[PDB]
């Protein structure tokens, strides 16, 4: 199965630079392109340029010339994007993506995206709190319990809970900016009451700016 | 300068229905015209090429459509899945451009806020600062107030909440609200109450909490 592997999120100091990574896997890296996508909530999806690892020939959109380049390793099967010159307004998701052609039925396939923060203030790691079950958090026998992502910069962290094993019923809303230019975000399930005394529940909260990894075990009280 | 506009920023439907999308050309494309769906958080997922046929695994709900430089999206009997923002895509000559996206919206039936509170955690309160997390769960419309009271007092300014995206299996909203205080100003009251009210609730719910249990 073809897969895109994209690096972690960046915090970088305005005006410097950054190298991007996406890693293929599942065919043949030399025989497709890659291409290279901005999006910009602000703005919505912009198309960097291509880039086909055959030859390493590259055709980039002229609005990123000095801002993007495109490389590629064919030897560990990576493409690589050099972001330089960036402005605080250059803040955005870099998505990588290739497509295979074959009896010209198409499918493509794309990186999860690197979140790039581009900001002179310092990174800082959460702090993970549990949202308990009790007898406030229950409906109809269901429980709600969650953790509670504080005090964290830039954006983004990804939340998981028992190593991707619980999805159904997680709500992870959309973090909030506080006043101190910080965020905080809430990840939240809903389980059966019933089985609160036997099963456990562990958020995993990952911050790759500032490397933080915490696993939260969150008890009834 | 080399542009594609969809007209639609948002689109309404109910489940069911069938819906389609305008993406206007400026210049003569022709078949090289691409489609794609987005999800919030997640990678864009081709759809349709050759502004005319579907991508492998693709269902055919979505047939897309056009001549040279007008081109369709049509969704038919839309589903929850569908829920998504939608862009067009011009291939034929660089720089390749995309539209500004249509973003589509399920109509369902009202459903009211199962309504949850958490007091703060003890680790949290070591650190000299009390949370306080009122969550309304799955509801419909996204219109919800979320007023904080404390020792029956309306609070305001130190607190802050965000709302979900449109759930994909069942068209809901969930909105978290976090009350924000110092462990000093937490100990100094008893009752830590959020009152919701909704279109789904005849009277508004109140779920509260004394301090110290
Ligand atoms: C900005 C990226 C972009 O434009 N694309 C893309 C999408 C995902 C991943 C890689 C590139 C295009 C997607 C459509 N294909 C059509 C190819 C075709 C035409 C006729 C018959 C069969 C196949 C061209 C490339």
């Amino acid at each position: 199965q073809v897969q895109l592997q994209q690096s972690g999120a960046e915090l970088v100091k305005p005006g410097a630079s950054v190298k991007l990574s996406c890693k293929a896997s599942g065919y043949t890296f030399t025989n497709y392109d890659i291409n290279w996508v901005r999006q910009r909530p602000e703005q919505g999806l912009e198309w960097i340029g291509w880039i086909f690892p055959g030859d390493g020939s590259t055709k980039y959109n002229e609005k990123f010339k000095g801002k993007a380049t495109l490389t590629t390793d064919k030897s560990s099967s990576t493409a690589y994007m050099q972001l330089s010159r960036l402005t605080s307004e250059d803040s955005a998701v870099f998505f990588c993506a290739t497509e295979l052609v074959k009896d010209y039925y198409a499918m493509d396939y794309w990186g999860q995206g690197t979140s790039v923060t581009v900001s002179s203030a310092s990174t800082k790691g959460p702090s993970v709190f549990p949202l308990a079950p009790s007898s406030k958090s229950t409906s109809g026998g269901t429980a709600a319990l969650g953790c509670l992502v504080k005090d964290y910069f830039p954006e983004p962290v990804t939340v998981s809970w028992n190593s991707g094993a619980l999805t159904s019923g997680v709500h992870t809303f959309p973090a909030v900016l506080q006043s101190s230019g910080l965020y905080s975000l809430s990840s939240v399930v809903t389980v059966p009451s019933s089985s609160l005394g036997t099963q456990t529940y562990i958020c995993n909260v990952n911050h790759k700016p500032s490397n933080t990894k915490v696993d939260k075990r969150v008890e009834p009280k | 300068d080399i542009v594609m506009t969809q007209s639609q920023k948002f689109m309404s439907t109910s489940v069911g229905d069938r819906v389609s999308v305008t993406c206007k050309a400026s210049q003569n494309v022709g078949t090289n015209v691409a489609w794609y769906q987005q999800k919030p958080g997640q990678s864009p997922k081709a759809l349709i090429y050759s502004a005319s046929y579907r991508y492998s695994g693709v269902p055919d709900r979505f047939t897309g459509s056009g001549s040279g430089t007008d081109f369709t999206l049509t969704i038919s009997n839309v589903q929850s899945e569908d829920l998504a923002e939608y862009f067009c895509q011009q291939y034929n000559s660089y720089p390749y451009t995309f539209g500004g996206g249509t973003k589509l919206e399920i109509k369902r039936t009202v459903a009211a806020p199962s309504v949850f509170i958490f007091p703060p955690s003890d680790e949290q309160l070591k650190s000299g600062t009390a949370s306080v997390v009122c969550l309304l769960n799955n509801f419909y419309p996204r219109e919800a107030k979320v007023q904080w009271k404390v020792d029956n007092a309306l609070q305001s300014g130190n607190s802050q909440e965000s709302v979900t995206e449109q759930d994909s299996k069942d068209s809901t909203y969930s909105l978290s609200s976090t009350l924000t205080l110092s462990k000093a100003d937490y100990e100094k009251h008893k009752v830590y109450a959020c009152e919701v009210t909704h279109q789904g609730l005849s009277s508004p719910v109140t779920k509260s909490f004394n301090r110290g249990e």
